[PDB]
């Protein structure tokens, strides 16, 4: 039995969470109030996955919401499922952050990070075999990055051998919530490449792309946007829940996808996308989802796949299908595609199939790509930094709290390290 | 830069004393060739390294390689070609219980010394030699290990934590905190070598009793100075001389490690691939615009994967000689593990670095203000 | 008397089993419940053949399989499947996590504390059984849990038990598509256990598999389940001889001696001639010269290998149902006389001949039509290294970056190991082009 252990940190994490536990517990049947009202027995088979069981046969999801704002944690509890949370893993104080990583990280943050690490620790001794973590958060602010980052770290220390995945929100090209932005993310992104095995990257210009192109929403807001993230997460971990012909747990993804350590920023995407209507005209097949899984403008990260190299994806099925079908469409995929693909990589797409559908939907694909593109988020992110480093813009806000030019300094170096990095596989010929 | 690849060969063990004890390893001058015991009809694999060494027969003097020998050929010649102005990085890469220790160290109290006495001793005896009222040096050392991707301080006294790694933007990675001290004496770099090998984490498996679980670094910087203040500037000249001592690589079906002991050896192994990972690359890199067109397009060398090779950035390319000690045993169990060091030394053997660094702006900032 | 022991590792040898079981349940008139009503209905005769179940006291028969896996969700389908009352409750579930496509994590850290179980269960079954043949190992390369179990698994057995034979049926990786990126690193690194423990090593492949599919019996969009039901086909083709009567049997050691010139050579390819649906059941004579034909052709190869670029070390027909010895000869001559297949200059024998009364069974839901006569053929021919080469260069492509190592290296496995691993099969390539030259 393979257990996940939930976290959740800053306004956007807690929005995706929430989100996030009413879609899994549709999938397993479960009630507002706890109690199961399901019909088929494949959906108790697994529960232990997201959910521990409690002495009045209710289930309590493995969740810690985390924050340092009292009104989030009150809008996340005055909601639709938030009595299914136990309060005792409420854990937050005053005084936000207040987009100030500096706060996050050392000042507030580290007063807080102590209850935090208990709660988790105590989530995890109950489990019996621990798969890994997973963490909501946007980069773009403080609370999220701060507290996210050091949470990482710590768990990092505590916890080496599991896994530690990420559904991390980056600062988006031309939408910009914030001034800070570049200083926030740059910090985070230098925290987060040590200290995990996978994030998935998120962009709020491409929901809002996918609202507007493919789904055809008028007036699209936050729930959308995390209606579509949490179906992502829903599609990751499917086959440790479900059975099928062929599994694959978070592990077998991160062997198959990360060629080298530091190479583990991925792109992801979902499919169908009938935009309610169009429906009735297309013919759901497995070429169809093929299709629409590898078009350049499903992807949710707002990095073009054309603009560079695929080093390896995956895709996952849920349905009944063949394998040949599916098989003989990854083939066709890389053999049209030829030059989007690296070279010394044959057969670079991972595939798994499960055989238990989303409840409305008779078929449905999540796709996780690991390209070159990437880079130039981060390339971009770079020049932003630099743009107002040079003059030092708000830099007094952070040297308040203790951090001096040299943290900024190493933290530029790595992103572009890392930048380099991926640009030595973007190339052709050799 | 150079490697200086000493293949060299010791004497027997009881482990190996065990099995049929013969010696797979012979040479004729520059040539080494090994045998296959599995094949021995097959041709052995056949080498041409200027510093291949045999010591399995220490009191023969026909062909026999004394490790005044392998100073001459590396030690002195290294330190000469490195002393205008290079970093100089002398590391040994094996395996367990492969004798890593009698080249770094070696026989303290006879006249077969190891690398690090004759250098030291050497370069101390060249310091005192020059040594006058307008000519002065000035030695520090410095000292620390890698566990497991944790950087810790064995000079200092015991502080539980872990020092935190930083990159100054000019002077690149370093330790925060690190231990430094100042040195006057060779028997002074005698006796802190000796706390600190004391101080590293030790324990036991099959191939050796007291392999040593963690990668060990070891720093002098070493400035000297002449004041021929009329026609001289002060502090000409400074050097980095690194010596560094890598666990070898963990044959866990050879040692059949369990527990912690696994996860040790699991990490070493992750290093060491990572290292010869990058003595691959960086080799293939100055190989490439030094010889072929002098385009110089971009060309990534992975440091960032490992702690070693981060903090040995400076000194494993770039701008720095380098060196290693390919500690071989003559045993049949190791053909394979010896095959990939000496095909990681034909990934290596030149490195080819530049250098010439180290003035004084404030000595001959008395010129130019005058 | 005879019997063999089946043990099944990872999810395609799990998946391929409860299709065996199927078909051996069909066969022998055994309910999923494990009762039989022919005993109370004939009264008489041996339908428990023991090759396969051992029975008890009150008249259930429990078969003789040991299942191992280190995923819980595949083996707990069958717990709680169809044939849930089928299997003894000991079905050896490793309830951590899978080895992700790693032949370290499931040959070195993950593989122990689960091999004394299986071993001790091995043990057992062997301590019941009388005049054992040999072990029927199921499992597939590429799959990390497959190939390092497999591989720890094989090498306990040779010393617990050496001499009894161990045949191994192994799904080799395909040569265009496939499911995972490492599969030719964990390909690669089962070379040594397949050469020094296995005895003899049947291979399969997807693609030729969806290709007979497609041509043959006219599915469209074929599964997993037709690929395990033409591979319990062929199993039980295989060993058929230890249980129905036949007029010239063929038990496990006369047919291992006839396929294996030299002890590095046990790589024979496999394949079932009378593929054909229902309805093109019709039109149709299957004779036994036209399914003898039908065997030596390229498209009918359940390996994607043409036989046509290498040469026929050796040969064993296996025919089951309404054959005669005279037919049986009169192909084979008539095969000799064909030019395009080429034989060693050192075989003048050649073939090895086995026929058997009992025709095969037609799974309810399946997609065989009923015939009266089939045959299954296993040739050991050179044209097999050509797959290997293929593999091979995969291999390269993936070890000159050191890509993925590192997953492999943490793991306890050293570096040295590929190359270790690569230089046998190169061994394995070059035997294999020495023993096809002709003699002058
Ligand atoms: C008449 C009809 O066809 O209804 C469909 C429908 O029109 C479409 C448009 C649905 C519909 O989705 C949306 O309209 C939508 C809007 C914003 C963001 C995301 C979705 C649907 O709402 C979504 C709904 O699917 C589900 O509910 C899934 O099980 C989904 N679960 C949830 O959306 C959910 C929401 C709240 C609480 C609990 C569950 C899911 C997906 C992946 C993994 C787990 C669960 C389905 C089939 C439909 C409607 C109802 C119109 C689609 O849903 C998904 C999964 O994306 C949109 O793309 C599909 C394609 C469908 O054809
Ligand atoms: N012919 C056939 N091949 C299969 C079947 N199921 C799986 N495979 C093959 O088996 C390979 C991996 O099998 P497994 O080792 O069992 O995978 P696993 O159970 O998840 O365990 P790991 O491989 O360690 O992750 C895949 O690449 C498939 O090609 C099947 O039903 N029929
Ligand atoms: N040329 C030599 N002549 C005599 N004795 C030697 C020679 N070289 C090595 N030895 C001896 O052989 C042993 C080699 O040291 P050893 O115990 O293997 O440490 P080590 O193998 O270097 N530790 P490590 O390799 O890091 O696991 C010591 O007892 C030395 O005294
Ligand atoms: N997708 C999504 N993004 C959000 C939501 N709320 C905030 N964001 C994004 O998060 C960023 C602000 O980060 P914030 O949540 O305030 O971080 P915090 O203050 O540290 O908790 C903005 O750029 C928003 O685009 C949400 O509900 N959904
Ligand atoms: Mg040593
Ligand atoms: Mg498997």
């Amino acid at each position: 039995m393979r257990e996940i252990v939930h976290i959740q940190a800053g306004q956007c994490g807690n929005q995706i969470g929430a989100k996030f536990w009413e879609v899994i517990s549709d999938e397993h049947g479960i009630d507002p109030t706890g109690s199961y009202h399901g019909d088929s027995d494949l959906q108790l088979e697994r529960i232990n996955v997201y959910y521990n069981e409690a002495t009045g046969n209710k289930y309590v999801p493995r969740a810690i919401l985390v924050d340092l704002e009292p009104g989030t944690m009150d809008s996340v509890r005055s909601g639709p499922f938030g009595q299914i949370f136990r309060p005792d893993n409420f854990v937050f104080g005053q005084s936000g952050a207040g987009n100030n990583w500096a706060k996050g990280h050392y000042t507030e943050g580290a007063e807080l990070v102590d209850s935090v690490l208990d709660v988790v620790r105590k989530e995890s001794e109950s489990c019996d075999c621990l798969q890994g973590f997973q963490l909501t958060h946007s980069l773009g602010g403080g609370t999220g990055s701060g507290m996210g980052t050091l949470l990482i770290s710590k768990i990092r220390e505590e916890y080496p051998d599991r896994i530690m995945n990420t559904f991390s929100v980056m600062p988006s090209p031309k939408v910009s919530d914030t001034v800070v932005e570049p200083y926030n993310a740059t910090l985070s992104v230098h925290q987060l490449v040590e200290n995990t095995d996978e994030t998935y990257c998120i962009d709020n210009e491409a929901l809002y792309d996918i609202c507007f192109r493919t789904l055809k929403l008028t007036t699209p807001t936050y729930g959308d946007l995390n209606h579509l993230v949490s179906a992502t997460m829903s599609g990751v971990t499917t086959c440790l829940r479900f059975p099928g012909q062929l599994n694959a747990d978070l592990r077998k993804l991160a062997v198959n996808m990360v060629p080298f350590p530091r190479l583990h920023f991925f792109m992801p995407g979902f499919a169908p996308l009938t935009s309610r209507g169009s429906q009735q005209y297309r013919a759901l097949t497995v070429p169809e989802l093929t299709q629409q899984m590898f078009d350049s403008k499903n992807m949710m990260a707002a990095c073009d796949p054309r603009h560079g190299r695929y080093l390896t994806v995956a895709a996952i099925f849920r349905g009944r299908m063949s394998m040949k079908e599916v098989d003989e469409q990854m083939l066709n995929v890389q053999n049209k595609n030829s030059s989007y693909f690296v070279e010394w990589i044959p057969n670079n797409v991972k595939t798994a199939v499960c055989d238990i559908p989303p409840r409305g939907l008779k078929m449905s694909a999540t796709f996780i790509g690991n390209s070159t593109a990437i880079q130039e988020l981060f390339k971009r992110i770079s020049e932003q930094f630099t743009a107002m480093f040079r003059r030092k813009a708000f830099l007094h806000w952070y040297t308040g709290e203790g951090m001096d030019e040299m943290e900024f300094t190493e933290a530029e170096s790595n992103m572009n390290d890392l930048v380099s990095e991926y640009q030595q596989y973007q190339d052709a010929t050799a | 830069a150079s490697v200086k690849v000493a293949v060299r060969v010791r004497p027997f063990n009881s482990r190996e004393m065990s099995r049929d004890s013969k010696c797979i390893i012979q040479m004729s001058g520059s040539t080494t060739t090994i045998v296959n015991p599995k094949q021995p009809k097959e041709t052995p694999k056949s080498f041409s390294f200027d510093y291949s060494y045999w010591s399995h027969t220490s009191p023969e003097d026909i062909n026999y390689a004394s490790q005044k020998q392998v100073y001459r050929d590396i030690g002195e010649e290294m330190l000469q070609h490195a002393f205008e102005g290079y970093n100089v990085c002398i590391f040994a890469y094996g395996q367990t219980g492969a004798g890593k220790s009698y080249t770094m160290m070696g026989k303290q109290e006879k006249d077969q010394q190891g690398i690090i006495p004759q250098l030291c001793e050497d370069l101390f005896s060249r310091i005192n030699d020059t040594t006058n009222d307008n000519m002065s040096y000035s030695v520090e050392v410095s000292y620390m290990e890698i566990y497991c991707e944790r950087v810790r301080d064995l000079l200092n006294p015991k502080n539980k934590g872990n020092l935190r790694v930083r990159e100054h933007p000019l002077l690149g990675p370093y330790v925060e905190d690190l231990s430094k001290l100042a040195v006057t004496s060779y028997n002074d770099i005698q006796d802190l070598m000796d706390s600190g090998n004391k101080a590293r984490t030790v324990a036991a498996t099959n191939m050796n009793e007291t392999s040593s679980r963690s990668h060990a670094v070891f720093n002098i910087i070493f400035t000297q100075k002449r004041h021929d203040a009329e026609t001289n500037i002060t502090t000409e000249k400074v050097s980095k001389i690194s010596l560094v001592d890598l666990a070898g690589s963990e044959r866990a079906d050879s040692t059949g490690a369990k527990g912690t002991r696994l996860k040790e050896g699991a990490n070493i192994n992750k290093s060491l691939t990572t290292l010869g990972k990058v003595i691959s690359a960086l080799a293939e890199m100055d190989s490439g615009p030094n010889k072929n067109k002098k385009k110089k397009k971009t060309d990534f060398i992975p440091y960032r994967d490992s702690v070693l090779t981060w903090l040995l950035r400076e000194n494993l390319g770039g701008n720095s000689r380098t060196a290693m000690v390919a500690a071989l045993s003559p045993a049949d169990i190791n053909y394979d593990e010896t095959l990939s060091t000496l095909r990681y030394a034909d990934r290596a053997k030149q490195i080819r670095c530049n250098a010439v660094i180290n003035e004084d702006p404030n000595n001959k900032l008395i010129r130019e203000l005058k | 008397m005879r019997e063999c022991i089946s043990i099944h590792v990872g999810q395609a040898g799990v998946q391929i089993g409860n299709a065996c079981w199927e078909l051996y349940c069909l066969e022998h008139g055994i309910q999923p419940d494990g009762q039989m009503p022919s005993d109370k209905t004939i009264g008489g005769g041996d339908d428990s053949f023991n090759t396969f179940f051992s029975e008890t006291g009150a008249g259930k028969h429990v078969p003789r399989a040991v299942f191992v896996d280190l995923e819980p969700t595949v083996i707990d389908e069958v717990r709680t499947g169809t044939y849930r009352q089928l299997f003894h409750p000991e079905q050896l579930i490793t309830g951590k996590e899978d080895a992700a496509n790693n032949y370290a994590r499931g040959h070195y850290t993950i593989g122990k504390e689960i091999i004394d179980l299986v071993l001790d269960r091995i043990r057992k079954l062997a301590d019941q059984c009388t005049g054992l043949q040999g072990f029927l190992v199921f499992h597939s390369f590429g799959g990390g849990t497959g190939s390092g179990f497999t591989s720890l698994l094989m090498e306990r057995l040779s010393v617990d038990y050496g001499k009894k034979s161990k045949l191994e049926f192994s799904i080799y990786p395909a040569p265009q598509v496939s499911t995972a990126v490492v599969e030719p690193y964990n390909s690669i690194l089962t070379t040594h256990t397949t050469l020094e423990h296995s005895d003899c090593a049947f291979m399969v492949d997807n693609e030729a598999i969806y290709d007979i599919c497609r041509r043959n019996l006219d599915i469209e969009r074929p599964t997993y389940t037709n690929l395990n039901r033409l591979i319990s086909q062929i199993v039980s083709s295989i060993t058929a001889s230890l249980r129905f009567d036949g007029a010239l049997n063929v038990d496990l050691t006369e047919f291992q001696t006839n396929l294996v010139p030299y002890p590095r050579i046990h790589f024979p390819l496999a394949t079932y001639a009378p593929v054909i649906s229902a309805e093109k059941a019709y039109h149709e004579q299957l004779s036994v010269a036209e399914i003898t034909n039908a065997c030596f052709e390229p498209a009918n190869q359940m390996v994607k290998c043409d036989p046509r670029h290498g040469k026929y070390m050796a040969c064993c027909l296996l025919y089951r149902g309404d054959v005669v010895p005279k037919d049986v000869n009169a192909a084979i001559a008539t095969i000799k006389t064909k030019r395009s297949i080429q034989f060693v200059d050192w075989c003048p024998t050649g073939f090895k001949v086995g026929i058997n009364y009992q025709p095969p069974t037609v799974v309810p839901g399946g997609d065989l039509a009923k015939v009266q006569r089939a045959v299954c053929m296993l040739s050991n021919t050179t044209a097999i290294a050509e797959a290997w080469a293929r593999l091979d260069h995969k291999f390269d492509l993936m070890y000159a970056k050191r890509a993925f190592v590192h997953w492999y290296v943490g793991e306890g496995m050293e570096e040295g190991e590929f190359s270790e691993a690569r230089e046998d099969m190169a061994a394995l390539e070059k035997d294999y082009e020495e023993v096809g030259v002709d003699s002058v």
